[PDB]
């Protein structure tokens, strides 16, 4: 009965280890992606605000 | 405890991701409509009993307890797993939208400056 | 270093120039009707000076400049930019003097909720409650703010966030020796989280708290309470909390304080106890 | 190793909150601009 | 089935009326109506005809003054042909990649490169061709500082090269990736594995230098000693010194009892042991 | 292959066209410069791509544009990162100046972190890395991003203990451990930090370390149950008798139970050398 139980415990430990491998790598990749998108959206909002401000000033100058 | 806290935090992050995706979709729809309008403007034991003794009991008991807990962890792990995978896809799907939106605005503004002269 | 004196001097000179500009703005408007270009430019100087004071580690000057800019731009009928500047001033105030930040954040919340933007109002209410909690022990205002924020979040259909606010409210209420609200909130949260896939594993914990908060009222209603949970959630019987509760009940049923104390010591030795749990167990032991 | 994972999760969460705030600001301004354009077009026409 | 016939008829009718409308300013309306016809054909699930119509609409959009729409339509046409003649999909996706690189978006170009490499490796048998695209994608990702994607591509190409019997490239890539992982505070636990793989490859050259290689890995990464991979490698090398088949078979069985060995590891192990 | 010669020739042609366009005297010139720099990057000619990027950035800044100017400055800096480390620092300093002037302090903190990393990895300098990390930590703390500030302060304390007087390490370790003790999730690691601080007190004298460990035990009861406290008490008791054998035996036993970071190894070696 010894070998069965001990090898079962070791197998469980190894399964957990492998899962954590894969998903730590996944989370790191996701973090990089989120880092990119934050700056993307910030630049987008800033530029749209600037352009619409130009629109307001131009239209008010013409009228 | 760390496992459980990670699970709950992941759930909250997923909800926030869905909210931002909805916001991005709304932004795209509204901006397109506005641009178009503006264009239209124009197990028995674990240790051998070499000497029996009380010391051999608790040790075994401890090991037994350990085994139990490890089992639970397995399930926890696998469960938590599924979550992140979905999130991955979701995150990517927003980026494109945002990017497209950004591009549009630029060209729109460019057009708004080229029609004038 | 040179940064302190240099930044202070340059920021003071720029702020004095802005003051002169705003003083001359009225004369310019009266004589020519220049519009708001002068006022907008003065607001730009004020914002730049506030930012420079923030980099210069002089929080109070940055807050004052932010308040001046916010007031001037609110006079220009622009409530959104005024609210933004007031939020910055409140952070600087929370970073310089908090009492002023309280009213700044309240004004920003009023401006935002005037338009129906409930999420930002709820976040600002949470921030105000946190400000109250950190320095002062005026629990009642924190409870009021948390209740308001939780109500807003529930009204926005954003679940899993109002739950945390209600948990905080119940945990703080249980401290003031008022147990009914704590029991109600704990049981509601536990039954709600029972069915969730991810949250299920945590559900058990909530029940335990309620049981402890249910033990002070009278021992009889605690025993029965446990039964009501165990039949509904059989897996609860597996957790250590059930065994600990049964052992404590058995020890108390015969005034055996020593057995209760020894069991508490053992459970703490296996896993360290929290201050909340330590205090509540001490209170229960008094009987 | 579990202890290692925790902090990464926390940091990702806070970053998500910040991006959400930015999105709310953007959508609010877009809606206000739409309303202003509607006013201008309808009244001028 | 009724649904397939009905959707095919509806899509054919829409495409025919779109053709008539364009045959009758007009370029934009023609492009939009052709896009709608392509969408209806896609819902009709006729992959070949739907993809042909979609790529025709993409070319017509190219005739129109726009670039982003052209690239989007090209990538969609490539996806549609994904389940059709691979050459046309490869050509369309290559054109889309060229446009994206011209726009300076190297990340999407690398993604498309990886996709085309995947379709090339899975569908056809020519493996060397996918190596070029994988290497190009790795170069792009490394230039963009996305270390994770570069590591993944390098690992894939290293495994394929090791399969192709070019142990030198595989050993170089494996050693570089393993040392990079060990240097990084995270992913360090995985580093051990990479080292082990290298040893196996280096064995295919000779046995005596394998001892020096494993000692070098040991002194470079002490923790590798406690890993079961190091024990297995040293035991196998010691047993192989004497031409007895039972010893290494027993060792690999004992290791396998814990975790099942993968196809790649098993094939290389058979190759080493049989000779 | 065709790539090298073709892209180089096309980049030279586009540069000449942009130069002629500016000679006529303008946004078209900036776009041409950007496209030529992109093709240079595609050609693997890492050097001289940052030159064209900087030219485009200056030309665009000439017309009061600041956002895209900063983005292109950062682009040129990262392009020069590998080819010429020195110029990347200056370009990133310019970008940091612009961003801090406009108030996006998070971007400035990220660029400061990148500058410190490049300084510590390729070039050899600790004081500049410490200064940059401290500045980034100050920015993040002003922005109330606690985790990043904690990371930067931990790195700064580690390097200061590596070379500088241990007072900075004591202060940073004590502050971080005290802050982390109350946190629910992070409390379990607190012990570690405390232990480190105590070791830095050993380097000065044994009595200071003894008093510090007593104070920490009073502050954090769980530290008494930690194996670190037992190891420290045993090591101090062995050192008080000028017996290197007990020191070595205890150190070897603790190493056998758990491997060493190679930081604790350095501190233990220093302490053992000064036992006399």
């Amino acid at each position: 009965t010894r070998h069965s139980e001990i090898i079962k415990l070791e197998n469980s430990i190894r399964e957990l280890h492998d899962m954590f491998m894969d998903m730590a790598m996944l989370v790191e990749s996701q973090g990089e992606m989120i880092d990119r998108i934050e700056y993307n959206v910030e630049h987008a909002v800033d530029y749209v605000e600037r352009a619409v401000s130009d629109t307001k000033k131009a239209v008010k100058y013409q009228s | 405890d760390a496992g459980i806290r990670t699970l709950v935090m992941l759930d909250e992050q997923g909800e926030q991701l869905e909210r931002i995706e909805e916001g991005m979709d709304q932004i795209n729809k509204d901006m397109k409509e506005a641009e178009k309008n503006l264009t239209d403007l124009g197990s028995g034991g674990f240790i051998r009993r070499v000497t029996n003794d009380a010391r051999e009991n608790e040790m075994d008991e401890n090991l037994e307890q350990v085994s139990g807990i490890i089992g639970n962890l397995r399930h926890m792990a696998l469960d938590m797993g599924n979550e992140i995978d979905t999130q991955n896809r979701q995150i990517d799907r927003i980026m494109e939208k945002a990017d497209s939106n950004k591009t549009r605005i630029d060209e729109a503004n460019q057009r708004a400056t080229k029609m004038l002269g | 270093g040179m940064d302190t004196s240099g930044k202070q001097a340059e920021a003071m000179a720029l702020l004095a120039e802005a003051e002169r500009k705003v003083k001359n703005s009225q004369s310019f408007f009266s004589g020519l009707f220049g519009g708001s270009s002068k006022i907008e430019e003065a607001c730009e100087i004020y914002a730049r000076a506030a930012n420079m004071f923030k980099m210069a580690k002089n929080w109070s000057a940055a807050g004052n400049a932010f308040c001046q800019a916010a007031q001037l731009h609110l006079q220009l009928q622009s409530k959104h930019d005024a609210a933004t500047c007031f939020v910055d001033a409140g952070n600087a105030f929370k970073k310089a003097d908090p009492q002023e930040a309280i009213n700044c954040l309240m004004r920003a919340i009023e401006i935002y909720t005037d338009m129906g933007r409930f999420t930002i109002a709820a976040k600002h209410h949470i921030s105000i409650a946190e400000i109250y909690e950190t320095e002062l022990v005026d629990v009642e205002k924190a409870i009021a703010h948390y209740e308001q924020s939780a109500d807003y979040y529930k009204g926005e259909e954003s679940n899993s966030s109002a739950n945390k606010c209600l948990l905080k409210v119940a945990g703080y209420a249980a401290q003031l020796e008022q147990y009914q609200k704590a029991i109600d909130i704990y049981e509601q949260v536990g039954t709600s989280a029972m069915d969730s896939p991810l949250l299920k594993y945590s559900a058990k914990d909530y029940f335990f708290k309620a049981a402890l908060c249910h033990f002070c009222i009278d021992m009889l209603n605690a025993k029965l309470a446990v039964q009501k949970y165990e039949e509904l959630f059989p897996a609860f019987s597996d957790s250590r909390e059930c065994k600990l509760m049964k052992k404590l009940l058995e020890a108390h049923e015969e005034q055996n304080v020593d057995s209760y104390t020894e069991s508490v010591k053992e459970y703490d030795s296996i896993s360290r106890l929290d201050q909340w749990l330590t205090t509540m167990l001490l209170r229960i032991k008094k009987t």
